[PDB]
């Protein structure tokens, strides 16, 4: 008891030291510095395509590196690879388990990953000599549902799970190379840095952490939000990121400053955020909401700039092309629209 | 043969009724068509039948001003035999197509509500399109009979009739009998049976309150009664005329006595083009959300 | 010119074949009804699943999938078992099932409030409205013997039971003692009060008393799903 | 009991490791983000509309 | 940084009285609803009482009805539990919990193990 009390007291002292350092590091705010910048309040765009064919609600999607082909996942048990320009279907992969929750597109273009409520990550081959798409590897070892996955290259992939940990795999041998064991609640999202040397993750406990891929331990923690974090995305230059939470706000964090420095909220907005994404330059911030809309924020002024209406149900996923030419959004109404 | 005929009200009542009908029919039917297309876009196959009914109603409405002009001049046609032929065909034909599509809607509803888990194949947009095409083709083919004859006549008095004559020819009586029976009674009976079955099925719901059952019972009765009230008189008069003709071909005495009643009853049948949009679109709240 | 030929080939072959396969898949997909099984460790949900699997699983990774068929209509039930305590995120993958099966153990009063709280939390979720619930009270035999023995009294956990009076609509079984019926109907009325307090017309709850020897549960689920689908059809076809 | 003590010790070690990192004032970060977002403004079609000829879609 | 700190408690004779206080910081107190949860020796977490945002819609577990009372103070971000007529079966740690989402009337995982938005607890002992 006495030792436990001493440990708790010294933890409180370290917390106070960190808070004092954070307070000292703050001498201004984004609002004051950016007050002179002109706004972009003339943002308005309309849907240019509508992809049909999925039987049930869409849970995830991911662009290809060429920004022409994209893969989508639906809870009826299908992975469909569309051609964006002509709206043609290229492939259609049936899945063993229909409760898929995530999907990824290999940067090389040869594979697609999949996973969900089965605690497995399946790798599919799109360029087999026989001219068919077949399973080539299954990754097992997580004790909770799979929430996200991302390819590093043809051989390794990093995943997050509902068991509060993240892992790094080697596809050829299907073995866990590293494990990350910092969070306290479910991990809901991932995001890789442009150089693939770090990544961030947000959990059900209202905090986010930064990881070192090779070293294997956490380096920072951010505790600004009030409820579960549902989405996370790195900034183009790789020195900041943004999160979406169930408390109906978004916030932008600062790796170097270790501090939160912006909030995006409105009085009449009461629902939560489901997805976020940055534009090519980082001046815009797109977020999907539990209400069937999608709001375009001003990442520097923090005032709204537009809206994307037209879905008849909850907006679930969101993505932007590598060349910043189009935005794709899926929804629980089972349609996948392309805007602008 | 020939006989004198005259009227005094047909130059007052029919044209006014048509003028009233047109203005309320056009925008309401357009909005109903929009709502039906939206329902189709939502993957509900009742919309196909709703759009077909709206299109038939609009086609019928577009040809009314010519007959207003005809009635104003005391039964005289001045626009040519071809125009008489075409407009008479449309004006005398669209009613039965409207009735057939009402029957189709009723049967679709009966299948949906009374057999929730049995006929997912029949309740598709593809089947709706196939059935609609068959209905259109069959109706037009069966009613094309008067398009191979002369439909413009001149009488000794100041009359130039289009699609009518007193006394009428032999084939017209058989056409009238076929019209009455096949094109009125059968779809009406089908509608009555379908809504009876709907009510019988709905009586057994456990999740539904008594107020909602009362509302449903009111709506079904209104739907049946409007059709009966709109269509019964003209058809009874037509059947009586045809029967009397088959009785004594040369006797025109009866035709002389019911001319104004026949014309007024014929004019009375145009209220359905206004009744249908209301009852089938506006009363529902979801469809009223346009 | 070769680009146009390649585009024509790709369009025709790929899209036509894929669309035909998708239509074939949709035909099968629309003809099956899927259900979610919920319960606690001491309940007997797995027992019922096994019973109707015998009466009428592969790819089990914590999820026990079961199939059965009544009157040529195919059903598919799922039982998530590979997850840890917290439920509030993976529960919304089931926002479009026909019904949710909720099983309770009514012979143990010490765990009754936990099931009451879980039912109340499910009934009020943002994404689980519009989904009906089938309620099974699973251990009527144990409850009957427990009440007959008289070792422990219900009023200690629920003091309101002292002033309870049996409802008129109750239909006791022929050989039932009045007080056992009183207790069981009281426990049921608790759940029904939570259900009717703040529900809506887009929501319902069907209760049934069940045991470990019953063989009518498949037909109960069948009939309740028929009622749910009919009520949805009434609204879809603009009769409501 | 021992598990709680071990968890507390690990948490204290993590806090100590995280409390020894060198930071910078917010002004530098704000300036850097502003400069970056300004320097890449001309490569964002979603900001400046793209003419119909150059649109891959439409 | 969501944190909740409890106070009060100690040793008390059967039939005694105490007042528990729970100070909250780091979130809007009035948007969420609050609960009381206790863990007796050799037992799992157990739900005791809850109170809605405004102050109405109170609820209790039956075993403590007519004995304990729960209340809010939205102006001070504090929660209370006035205990009286204590019995030996009330000896346990008492945690301060709150729901995961603000504008909701469902509270899913408040009684789980390793739930994040919960307090450290305070020991209440009743004996002689």
């Amino acid at each position: 008891g006495s030792e436990l009390d001493q440990l708790r007291q010294e933890a409180e002292q370290l917390k106070n030291q960190i808070r004092d350092a954070r307070k000292a590091c703050a001498d201004a705010t984004l609002s004051q510095i950016t007050n002179n910048i002109d706004p972009v309040g003339r943002i308005q765009m309309r849907t240019r395509r509508t992809l049909r064919g999925h039987l049930a609600k869409i849970y995830a999607m991911h662009w290809g590196t060429d920004s022409r082909l994209l893969v989508s996942a639906s809870q009826d048990g299908k992975l469909i690879i569309w051609d964006s320009y002509t709206t043609n279907k290229v492939h259609a992969i049936p899945l063993r388990s229909s409760w898929v929750m995530t999907c990824a597109y290999a940067p090389s273009g040869n594979y697609v990953a999949c996973g969900g409520l089965d605690n497995i990550c399946s790798i599919y081959n799109l360029k087999t000599r026989e001219g068919n798409v077949r399973v080539s590897r299954e990754l097992a070892g997580h004790t909770g549902y799979l929430s996200c996955c991302r390819f590093l290259d043809d051989n390794q992939i990093v995943t997050s799970s509902g068991d509060t940990t993240c892992a790094l795999w080697d596809i050829e041998t299907g073995q866990q190379t590293t494990t990350f064991t910092g969070h306290t609640g479910d991990v809901m999202s991932l995001s890789l840095a442009p150089d693939t040397r770090l990544f961030v993750s947000g959990a059900c406990d209202a905090s986010a952490k930064l990881w070192d891929v090779r070293e294997g331990m956490c380096r920072q923690t951010f505790t600004g939000h009030e409820s579960d974090i549902n989405a996370i995305c790195f900034f183009p230059n790789g020195n900041a990121f943004a999160t979406g939470s169930d408390d109906a706000t978004c916030r932008l964090f600062d790796l170097r400053a270790d501090q939160e420095l912006m909030t995006y909220s409105h009085d009449n907005i009461i629902c939560g955020i489901t997805s976020v994404s940055f534009s090519k330059s980082g001046r815009l911030l797109l977020a999907g909401y539990d209400d069937f809309n999608c709001n375009v924020w001003d990442a520097l002024k923090a005032d709204r700039a537009g809206v994307l209406a037209g879905h008849d149900n909850r907006v679930s996923c969101l993505g932007v092309t590598d060349d910043g030419m189009a935005v794709a959004t899926g929804s629980w109404d089972s349609f996948l629209k392309i805007w602008n | 043969e020939g006989c004198h005929v005259d009227s005094r009200v047909d130059h007052l009542f029919p044209p006014s009724l048509y003028i009233f009908v047109i203005g309320v029919g056009l925008p309401t039917n357009c909005l109903a068509l929009w709502a039906a297309y939206r329902q189709v876009q939502q993957r509900n196959e009742l919309g196909v039948y709703l759009m077909n009914l709206s299109i038939a109603d609009l086609l019928y409405i577009c040809t009314l001003p010519l007959w207003v002009d005809y009635f104003l001049h005391h039964d005289n046609w001045i626009h040519g035999p071809g125009s008489c032929k075409l407009f008479g065909f449309i004006f005398y034909t669209n009613i039965y197509i409207s009735i057939a599509f009402l029957c189709c809607i009723s049967v679709d509803r009966y299948l949906a509500v009374a057999h929730p888990l049995r006929f997912a194949r029949l309740r598709r947009v593809k089947t709706a399109v196939a059935v609609s095409s068959v209905v259109w083709a069959t109706e037009l083919g069966a009613n094309s009979a008067p398009l191979f004859h002369d439909e413009l006549f001149r009488d000794r008095y100041n009359h130039t009739f289009c699609f009518e004559k007193f006394p009428m020819e032999g084939w017209v009586a058989w056409m009238n009998l076929y019209r009455v029976f096949v094109g009125f009674l059968f779809p009406w009976a089908l509608m009555l049976l379908s809504y009876r079955g709907i009510l019988r099925a709905v009586r057994g719901s456990v999740s539904t309150e008594r107020q909602e059952k009362a509302k449903i019972k009111r709506l079904a009765l209104s739907l049946i009664a409007i059709v009966l009230v709109c269509f019964a008189p003209y058809h009874v008069l037509l059947l009586s005329r045809s029967a009397i003709y088959l009785g004594r071909p040369w006797d025109c005495g009866f035709e002389e006595r019911v001319f104004s009643a026949y014309h007024s009853s014929l004019a009375f049948t145009s209220l359905n083009c206004v009744a249908d949009p209301i009852l089938y679109c506006l009363v529902n709240e979801g469809a009223r959300s346009d | 010119t070769e680009d146009q030929r390649n585009e024509e080939k790709a369009q025709r072959e790929a899209n036509k074949k894929i669309e035909k396969q998708l239509q074939k898949d949709k035909q099968v997909y629309r003809a099956t009804h899927r259900l979610l099984l919920l319960g606690a460790d001491n309940s007997g949900k797995s027992t019922i699943v096994k019973q109707m699997r015998i009466l009428h699983s592969g790819g089990t990774s914590g999820i026990f999938e079961t199939k059965f068929q009544v009157d040529k209509v195919n059903f598919h039930m799922f039982d998530v078992g590979g997850q840890r305590d917290e439920r509030r995120k993976w529960i919304q993958c089931f926002n479009d099932v026909t019904a949710i099966i909720f099983v309770v153990d009514s012979s143990d009063y010490n765990r009754l409030q936990e099931a009451l709280n879980l039912f109340k939390s499910i009934w009020n979720n943002r994404w689980l409205r519009t989904i009906s619930v089938i309620l099974f009270l699973n251990k009527q035999d144990l409850l009957a013997e427990k009440v007959l023995a008289g070792k422990s009294k219900i009023e200690d956990y629920f003091p309101e039971f002292a002033r309870y009076t049996t409802p008129e609509d109750a239909t006791p079984e022929p050989g039932e003692d009045p007080r056992v019926t009183r207790a069981k109907y009281f426990i049921r009325d608790e759940f029904l009060r939570i259900s009717t307090a703040s529900g809506d017309g887009r929501h319902y709850c069907y209760p049934h008393f069940t045991c470990a020897v019953d063989t009518e549960n498949a037909r109960r689920i069948f009939n309740d799903c028929r009622d749910i689908i009919q009520r949805m059809h009434l609204r879809q076809y603009e009769l409501l | 009991n021992t598990a709680s003590i071990a968890q507390a010790r690990k948490l204290v070690e993590q806090l100590k490791m995280e409390a020894n990192i060198d930071r910078i004032k917010v002004s530098k970060a704000a300036a850097d983000l502003m400069a970056y977002c300004e320097a890449h403004a001309k490569e964002d079609p979603l900001l400046t509309p793209v003419p119909a000829s150059e649109n891959p879609f439409r | 940084q969501v944190q909740l700190q409890e106070s009060g408690g100690g040793l008390v004779q059967p039939g005694g009285s105490l007042r528990l206080s729970c100070a909250a910081s780091g979130f809007t107190f009035s948007n969420y609803k609050m609960n009381w949860v206790r863990q007796a020796p050799g037992k799992g977490l157990e739900w005791v009482s809850d109170i809605s945002q405004s102050g109405a819609s109170i609820s209790y577990t039956g075993s403590v009805k007519g004995r304990f009372t729960i209340s809010r103070d939205n102006a001070k971000n504090t929660l209370y539990l006035q205990m009286n007529s204590l019995k030996p079966e009330d000896t346990a740690v008492y945690y301060c919990a709150r729901c995961p989402a603000p504008f909701t009337r469902d509270c899913f995982d408040v009684t789980s193990t390793t739930y994040a938005y919960r307090g450290q607890g305070t020991q209440v002992t009743v004996s002689s």
